[PDB]
């Protein structure tokens, strides 16, 4: 029984290695999983950020729109002084001194 | 009879149990604590990975961001000024458009030879008068000559009359006659040394008063 | 044919006791557990006069030892080398505890290269 007890240890031991192997096998996809879920956490802050770029990413038509009221009220005070401001312009020119 | 020992089969049995028990143990334990820190590790990992690369693209955002937010503000301003040039450059080609038909009006004045002739002849003696010399030379538009001639001696009666301190003998009409296109009545009145000369066309005494008149109308048009 | 070999050896005494001698020309590489991470095995010589006591009581000298584990190595004429396989962060207990009882313990630092050495013979 002196070559069977050990044996038995023997077998143990072996049994006891593949526990700590197969942690170690853990450890190791923990570490690439590590890699793995920083890559996805970083690429979705970056469309993340260039989406709230875009966003405020947001035309000289729109300049004389914006102020098509005033150029209408121009010719607006210009139509009725008109008569009244020509007329006297006449009569200075042509009276005699 | 071959196994040296003081025990039996089954209580060497339950010793050799209790130390592969130990073992397996032993293991599980040690096994434990390595994937309790690698989770430790996993996540310090993880955050310090994330943490390398947020900094970055933090930076570069910001930098293209200021630089938006630039040009953003560069159109604020380029547009608020498109809208003050379109402003006053509407004010001035209204007022551009009064003197306009202002010297419309005057040509036909001119056009009106019974409405013209008086004030020719008031804006031949005015020019006369300062002048003040003995010969005095007129330029007038070819189509005005023949009227002009026509009425020298109450022009000369007339300057005679505001002007006794400085006779008058002879009015030339020159035969270089004024521009068509530039001038539509009046005349230009000159010395005969050529010195001096007395614009007194319609054109050019609308265009003294507009100095004073334009910055006037404008102001009480567009106060 | 394996015949006409001296299988009656006369043999003179080159060395002392089984507590004293070197043990090279007595040991065998399966005497000893190898490449073991909690496993190993110890030498003890004992004096004849004390061979029933350490047999009755060897396996209680220190925790962890391999139960039926002994067996008889060598003899001459004062003393019994034994084997025990036992834990090796108990050899230390084990070794105090065997000299205790007037056994002598055998230092015996094998290693894989001194046992596949020991093959040669």
């Amino acid at each position: 029984s002196q070559k069977n007890g050990i044996a038995t240890l023997l077998q143990a031991e072996k049994e006891a290695h593949e526990i700590v192997s197969k942690a170690r096998k853990y450890r190791q996809d923990k570490l690439k999983q590590a890699k793995t879920d920083a890559a996805k956490e970083i690429d979705s802050y970056k469309i993340q950020k260039d989406k709230e770029l875009k966003e405020f990413e947001q035309l000289e038509k729109k300049a004389e729109a914006g102020v098509q009221g005033e150029l209408a009220e121009i010719k607006k005070i210009a139509e009725k002084k008109k008569d009244d401001v020509v007329k006297i312009l006449i009569e200075t020119v042509i009276k005699p001194s | 009879s071959s196994a040296i020992t003081a025990l039996t089969p089954n209580q060497v049995n339950d010793e050799l149990n209790k130390m592969q028990a130990f073992i397996r143990k032993e293991a599980e334990e040690k096994a434990k604590e390595i994937q309790l820190k690698a989770d430790q590790e996993y996540e310090i990992e993880k955050t310090n990975i994330v943490r390398n690369e947020t900094n970055n693209i933090d930076g570069n955002f910001k930098s293209k961001l200021k630089k938006a937010m630039l040009s953003q503000q560069i159109t604020k301003s380029t547009i608020a000024n498109k809208m003050r040039l379109k402003v006053l450059s509407a004010r001035e080609q209204s007022l551009d458009g009064i003197f306009e038909e202002t010297k419309e009006k005057l040509s036909g004045i001119a056009n009106n030879r019974d409405e013209y002739k008086p004030i020719l002849q008031s804006l031949i003696v005015e020019a006369l008068l300062k002048l003040l010399e003995p010969k005095a030379i007129v330029k007038a538009l070819e189509r005005d000559v023949d009227l002009i001639e026509s009425m020298k001696d109450d022009i000369m009666r007339e300057y005679g009359e505001k002007a006794q301190r400085a006779p008058l003998e002879e009015i030339v009409i020159s035969n270089d006659y004024l521009n068509k296109d530039l001038v539509s009545g009046g005349v230009v009145v000159s010395n005969a040394s050529d010195k001096i000369e007395i614009n007194n066309t319609l054109e050019e005494r609308l265009k003294l008063l507009s100095e004073e008149a334009l910055p006037a109308i404008r102001l009480e048009l567009y106060g | 044919e394996s015949g006409s070999m001296n299988l009656a050896a006369a043999e003179r005494k080159k060395t002392g006791d089984l507590s004293v001698r070197s043990l090279h020309d007595i040991v065998k590489p399966e005497d000893f557990v190898l490449n073991s991470e909690h496993l190993t095995t110890v030498l003890v010589a004992v004096p004849k006069s004390l061979k029933s006591d350490f047999e009755k009581s060897y396996e209680t000298l220190s925790k962890n030892v391999v139960p039926a584990s002994a067996s008889v190595i060598a003899e001459d004429a004062e003393y019994v080398l034994f084997n025990v396989h036992l834990f090796k962060k108990n050899v230390q207990e084990f070794t105090t505890a065997a000299r205790e009882k007037k056994f002598i313990p055998r230092e015996f630092n094998y290693s894989e290269e001194l046992i596949d050495q020991l093959k040669k013979e």
